[PDB]
RNA sequence: UUUUUUUUUUUUUUUUUUUUUUUUUUCUCCUCUUUUUUUUUUUU
């Protein structure tokens, strides 16, 4: 199957919209849609909405031998995937165009920056080392995918807890949380992504727009700045065209907008983080709202577990015991024996000959 | 302009694996030379730190005796130093990091009489190896 | 007191695909100065 086609009335009225500088949603030119995380409850997990788009982020690490050279490091996988329940398109091996392009703007952003800090994961070298893994999932598509996997990426690498370990003299030793508490990482800067959008021919832009805006653009521009005023890259894209202004005012552009982003993003955190240190409750259950009709909680429920006894018995006393017809078996040749109904002869010789 | 030719390198890495890396190099027609005699100014112009012509003589260490002797090439009485860059490269390569920076300080200084040459990047000063050779006679 | 005739918007649709983070170097390196090394003891 493929995804519902796009009418000529539709087109004119978007373009309509855009020429008079008002969008579908209300929202003007320069704003995102307002952005809704919620944390799990074993670290680095984590469901970042943007509008009405949900990323799954879980991150996940595991004890390697490190290779041949780099034998003070370790290794950063990374794995975005795409759910076929994201949208009718999206097909297990039939979108090969879109992943290759993903994978590379979020491993260029998150590995070549040198935000993470792969130096400090060594126990020794030559021998075991930590190897994290991120995944990354996207649940619903509703335009700007690559803005929803990297705040989920950011928040997902900076919820992480690691295990922890003892090293003296030669002699290894793994812990848990009850033996020893879980130890965080270290995190030098965050990378956050941005998108732009350009509307007939480098006219007009929009800031972060959704699936219907996506469809009736020229092409895009993405620029992936850290904080402070540090830019870490930028991929041109799309059907675009363009100037040397206009590079500068998105880069201007990209600076408030990953500034107001991170500036969210530690609120949230701190947050979970008295949530967590307080002592209430916290997960993904007591995140689902109870002012709303699609929502239904239960406390637990001793069932009746008064009668499997008797029944069981019963019904194992009240049918029929095994049968005692037993079966021979014959002996051939050694090496093969038959049991059945059998064979007349021996075996075959000369049926033909 | 220009003149491309190719330089071939042994290199040995950590793990005892050599290969013949080949990298290139580009001539040029006029090296500045940093004098105050040269014929014609224009051409180089001469914007940097230059000499003023007062000495008997000028000496140029081949290449050892600024491996080793350097500590002597300091003086403030010593005048007209020119450096070969054939022989700041074998230091570099040769002598870590401490000699270098000494060298590289007594170059970026307008005390003495120190200047450094383009010989390796000059178009009729480099010439190729040959059948039968050694660092040192090259050299 | 000025008749009769001069065609027009390409035909076609019922196609198979059995992969997967990365990717590839940079050398040897002078740590300055009262010492053996003090040590029980009690109040946390």
């Amino acid at each position: 199957m493929k995804e519902t086609p796009l009418s000529n009335c539709e087109r004119r009225f978007l373009l309509r919209a855009i020429e008079e500088k008002k969008r579908l949603d209300g929202r003007q030119t320069y704003d995102y849609r307002n952005i809704r995380i919620s944390f799990g409850t074993d670290y680095g997990c984590c469901i970042v909405e943007l509008g009405k788009t949900r990323v799954l982020g879980q991150v996940s690490c595991e004890l390697v031998s490190p290779k041949l050279n780099r034998a003070t490091e370790g290794i950063l996988f990374f794995n975005l995937e795409l759910s076929q329940m994201a949208a009718p398109a999206f097909e297990p091996g039939r979108q090969s165009d879109l992943l290759v392009k993903l994978n590379r703007l979020m491993e260029r952003c998150l590995r070549n920056s040198k935000c993470i800090d792969t130096e400090s994961l060594c126990v020794v070298a030559g021998e075991k080392v930590w190897q994290i893994r991120v995944d990354l999932h996207l649940l619903n598509h509703d335009g700007n995918i690559i803005d929803a996997a990297s705040i989920a990426a950011i928040v997902a690498l900076c919820h992480f807890r690691r295990p922890d370990v003892s090293v003296q003299g030669d002699e290894v030793t793994l812990y848990t949380p009850e033996e020893r508490d879980p130890v965080p990482l270290s995190i030098h800067h965050m990378p956050i992504c941005v998108s732009f959008a350009f509307f007939q021919q480098g006219t007009y832009l929009l800031v972060d727009p959704n699936e219907r805006e996506e469809r009736v653009m020229d092409g895009l521009l993405v620029i992936a700045m850290n904080k402070h005023r540090e830019i870490c890259t930028i991929q041109s894209s799309g059907g675009i065209m363009l100037l040397k202004d206009q590079v500068l005012r998105c880069s201007k552009i990209a600076g408030v907008k990953v500034a107001e982003i991170t500036e969210l993003i530690l609120k949230a955190l701190e947050n979970d983080q008295k949530v967590r240190k307080e002592g209430g409750k916290f997960g993904f259950a007591e995140s689902i709202a109870n002012q709303r009709i699609t929502a239904f909680k239960m406390e637990k429920a001793p069932i009746d577990t008064s009668d499997v006894e008797e029944k069981a018995e019963e019904i194992i006393a009240e049918a029929e015991p095994p049968s005692e017809v037993v079966s021979t078996p014959v002996l051939w040749t050694p090496g093969t024996a038959q049991i059945g109904e059998g064979v007349e002869n021996s075996w075959g010789d000369l049926e033909d000959s | 302009m220009l003149q491309k030719r190719e330089k071939v390198l042994l290199l040995r890495t950590f793990q005892g694996r050599t290969l013949r890396i080949v990298r290139e190099h580009y001539l040029r027609p006029c090296v500045p030379c940093h004098s105050p005699l040269c014929p014609q100014p224009a051409a180089c112009s001469h914007d940097g730190k230059l000499l003023s012509s007062d000495v008997t003589h000028y000496v140029i260490p081949d290449w050892k005796v600024v491996q080793d002797y350097l500590e002597i090439l300091e003086f403030p009485e010593l005048k007209g130093i020119i450096f070969m860059q054939t022989a700041c490269q074998a230091v570099q390569h040769q002598r870590g990091r401490r000699q270098y920076n000494k060298l590289r300080n007594l170059l970026k200084d307008a005390r003495h009489d120190c200047i450094l040459f383009a010989n390796e990047f000059q178009q009729c000063c480099y010439l190729p190896r040959e059948r039968g050779e050694s660092m040192e006679k090259w050299q």
